[PDB]
């Protein structure tokens, strides 16, 4: 069985740095092209980024109104998507989301569904 | 002990689409054992005999395996890989459903329907021409025989054997 | 590649189509695939989201006919033809021709 959780979230004074971090499970984790994004209290999903499979080169992207002090990067140990965060400015979703089009996955599934999407951790900026 | 891209070529993570075949240059029992076929054996040369060189792998629909053949004329054969009569050369295909096809269909993968030159063996042509010259080439899809030259086939698992999908590695010893 | 739905915020009853435009700036549409880039997520609230459906016509598995979608070129569109009880959630159209762009968010809710 497969599971998208994310922890770590909390309030933080603006200006600092840190990292954050997501549980995955159940599924194959090094072919899929797994992203983070991230939906403000009452906003929408902004696409933080994507880090794009080793195989693919391991390209990472970023969107504009984030880019430059944010990073996704990749682990393969503890299975964790993790999105560090530098020069905090005033929820978090994990997600494998716009990757079955790219990676490298047969028919196969753990369930059916070849989607999986975190928990979502809440951050908050004083 | 020999190491070759062989293994790289057919184990490849992600295949070439046939309009643009991946394109590379001892012991080929590995190629023949590592998977069950829906057919091997050599069309223009012989099985066991195999045992420069032009690795080009592409994935190809089942009934077009045998299409891969010297002399033989069809779609693949006439625009997006015509082989020469005289050529020493394997054709190895396996259903590999599992590995390449996709819920849904894999639709990354190509192939050219048709060039206005009978395409000449060992040429590739990656141009994006819209369907070419003609009485009115127009340079625009606004009518008939302007057509792209890419099409793609759906990989499915409730697709039938033939329409299933196989990584053909047309390698061509020379 | 700026990403719009139709509208901000949908309402629909139980059962209704619940059809959702989407519009992209540049083509979203593979001239060589002949097939468009597109996804549908929805977003239910407190928990993860889910995949409605791929290549904008493709279905999720394990969830029935109801959810349908067609698109070709850079306007797009899902329509759900029945909604119930779970089916309640907020959506969000996604392009990942280049990069990914999850638009503003259309939400739907019991009239
Ligand atoms: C070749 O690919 C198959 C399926 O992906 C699998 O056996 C493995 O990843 C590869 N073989 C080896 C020996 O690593």
């Amino acid at each position: 069985e497969v599971q998208l959780v994310e922890s770590g979230g909390g309030l933080v004074k603006p200006g600092g740095s840190l990292r954050l971090s997501c549980a995955a499970s159940g599924f194959t984790f090094r072919d899929v092209w797994m992203s983070w994004v991230r939906q403000a209290p009452g906003k929408g999903l902004e696409w933080v980024g994507r880090i794009k499979s080793k195989i693919d080169g391991g390209t990472t992207d970023y969107a504009a109104p984030v880019k430059g002090r944010f990073t996704i990067s990749r682990d393969d140990s503890k299975n964790t998507l993790y999105l560090q965060m530098n020069s905090l400015k005033t929820v978090y979703y994990c997600t494998t989301a716009g990757s079955y089009y790219y990676d490298t996955v047969g028919p196969e599934l753990p369930e059916g569904k070849f989607d999986y999407w975190g928990q979502g951790t809440l951050v908050t900026v004083s | 002990t020999n190491l070759c891209p062989f293994d790289e070529v057919f184990n490849a993570t992600r295949f070439a689409s046939v309009y643009a075949w991946n394109r590379k240059r001892a012991d080929y029992s590995v190629l023949y054992n590592f998977a069950p076929f829906f057919a091997f054996k050599c069309y223009g040369v012989s099985p066991t005999k195999l045992n420069n060189v032009y690795a080009d792998s592409f994935v190809i629909r089942g009934n077009e395996v045998s299409q891969i053949a010297p002399g033989q004329t069809g779609n693949i054969a006439d625009y997006n890989y015509k082989l020469p009569d005289d050529f020493t050369g394997c054709v190895i295909a396996w259903n590999s459903n599992k590995l390449d096809s996709k819920v849904g269909g894999n639709y990354n993968y190509l192939y050219r329907l048709f060039r206005k030159s009978n395409l000449k063996p060992f040429e590739r042509d990656i141009s994006t021409e819209i369907y070419q010259a003609g009485n009115k080439p127009c340079n625009g899809v606004a009518g008939f025989n302007c057509y792209f030259p890419l099409r793609s086939y759906g990989f499915r698992p409730t697709y039938g054997v033939g329409h299933q999908p196989y990584r053909v590695v047309v390698l061509s010893f020379e | 590649i700026v990403m719009t739905q139709s509208p901000d915020s949908l309402a629909v009853s139980l059962g209704e189509r619940a059809t959702i435009n989407c519009k992209s700036s540049q083509s979203v549409l593979y001239a060589a695939n002949n097939k468009n880039y597109l996804a549908w997520y929805q977003q239910k609230p407190g928990q993860p989201p889910k995949l409605l459906m791929y290549w904008a016509s493709e279905r999720e598995s394990g969830v029935p006919d109801r959810f349908s979608g067609s698109g070709s070129g850079a306007e797009f569109t899902l329509t759900i033809s029945s909604l119930q009880a779970e089916d309640v959630a907020i959506y969000y159209c996604q392009q990942y021709y280049s990069t990914l762009t999850f638009g503003g968010g259309t939400k739907v809710e019991i009239k």
